[PDB]
């Protein structure tokens, strides 16, 4: 059987009602399992049997459903519920869903870095591009190089949800060798969030 | 209380083994099954297998068979799973588990985890390397700038600036495991343009492992 998720990602504000959706595709389901797992910690169960609390877990937290779609509601979002929720079925999983908390869309703030002269001697070279303070989370960074389009080279990595402003930040960066990076001239870091009405470039010429 | 304690956190080198074993107490051991699950950094949940504590009746998903081994001590009410030959998809979080509930085996109480880091790496501070101001990296009247933290193993690393003075705008990322074994992040903090040509900046860049401290001076 598969068990797959919906949203991926949900943004609500806190006392809003949140409802989590999990599909069965075999369709014949009377038992689900629900967790809640926080950025660094272990899964906790909160329900089973599809509509059952775990001892000691608030009474906002309710799940439904027969046959093949199960839901897991929270009637009034605790900050402390903010987190990643996963759905159950035997030895399967949903995807997991994402609680975040809901800001004002934000655009991201664009910067690029060149590699160092000092990374240079190592023999590589880094291009690094800033996304910064933006909401929400979901963004897509593209590197283009003399115009060529970059995959699989480069890496990214995001923080927290900021608990003052509820804004993300992403790093990207572009690896290359020392030898490539000056083979071409234009370096560019193309971005894309729905607060920007098209796609924003940041670039330099070396 | 029910609870499942596992090993610390193992480093192994590409082809080799790891053993991790789950304490189990608050409850009677041969009772109910212990299951295995790891998760991918930045990922979801996957069940590995589950073990019978009575007489260590076992069943794996088709993917792990023959990777995994499932053991058990009755006697001091320890569980073990083994992996081999270990490739660098195999660095993740492993949880053994078991389920409170009567004649169900999938509700699960979960172990603090173990991360597993499957890479070739041995310690090594870090490479710090300045993420310099420019006309690139400036917008309306607001700089940014940082510190590459490229090249160190294991984690972590800390990171401040001009000695914990500037706090506010500043982001350090998660540290990314890069295909070397190495890891690589970077620190960066937004200033007002302005104050580029006055206030020094500085990067204070801490690896405990290697006992390895760099200050770097990031100038436009």
């Amino acid at each position: 059987i598969q068990m797959t998720q919906s949203p991926v990602t949900l943004s609500a504000s806190i006392g809003d009602r949140v409802t989590i959706t999990c599909r069965a595709s075999q369709r014949i389901d009377n038992w689900v399992a629900w967790y809640q797992q926080k950025p660094g910690r272990a899964p906790k169960l909160l329900i089973y049997k599809a509509s059952i609390l775990e001892t000691g877990v608030p009474s906002r937290f309710s799940g439904s459903g027969s046959g093949t779609e199960f839901t897991l509601s929270i009637n009034s979002l605790q900050p402390d519920d903010v987190a990643t929720y996963y759905c159950q079925q035997f030895e399967e999983f949903g995807r997991g869903t994402k609680i975040d908390i809901k800001r004002t869309v934000a655009a991201p703030s664009v910067f690029i870095f060149p590699p160092s002269d000092e990374q240079l001697k190592s023999g590589t070279a880094s291009v690094v591009c800033l996304l910064n303070n933006f909401y929400p989370r979901e963004a897509k960074v593209q590197w283009k190089v003399d115009n060529a389009l970059q995959s699989g080279n480069s890496q990214e990595s995001v923080t927290e949800q900021d608990s003052k402003d509820s804004t993300y930040s992403l790093s990207s960066t572009l690896t290359l060798s020392k030898a490539d990076y000056e083979k071409h001239k234009v370096y560019a870091c193309e971005v894309t969030h729905q607060g920007l009405s098209s796609p924003v470039t940041k670039s330099f010429n070396r | 209380q029910v609870q499942l304690v596992e090993s610390g956190t193992q480093f192994r080198r590409p082809g080799a083994s790891v053993r991790l074993s789950c304490e189990a107490s608050g409850y009677t051991f041969i009772s109910s099954f212990i299951h295995w699950i790891r998760q991918g950094p930045g990922q979801g949940l996957e069940w590995m297998g589950w073990m019978n504590p009575r007489h260590g009746a076992v069943n794996y998903p088709r993917r792990f068979q023959g990777k995994v081994t499932m053991t058990r001590d009755t006697s001091i009410d320890t569980a073990y799973m083994e992996l081999r030959d270990l490739r660098s998809d195999d660095t993740a979080m492993y949880f053994c588990v078991t389920s409170r509930t009567k004649d169900y085996d999938w509700d699960f109480v979960w172990g603090q985890g173990t991360l597993v880091v499957v890479s070739s790496a041995s310690t090594k501070g870090p490479s710090v390397f300045p993420l310099a101001p420019s006309s690139k990296s400036t917008s309306g009247g607001t700089a940014a700038l940082g510190c590459l933290v490229k090249d160190y193993f294991p984690e972590p690393v800390t990171v401040s600036w001009n000695s914990g003075a500037l706090t506010s705008g500043v982001h350090t990322f998660p540290a990314v495991l890069q295909s070397s074994g190495l890891y690589s992040l970077s620190s960066v903090v937004t200033v007002p343009s302005s104050s580029l040509g006055t206030q020094t900046y500085i990067c204070n860049v801490n690896h405990k492992p290697s006992n390895t401290k760099v200050d770097k001076k990031v100038e436009p």
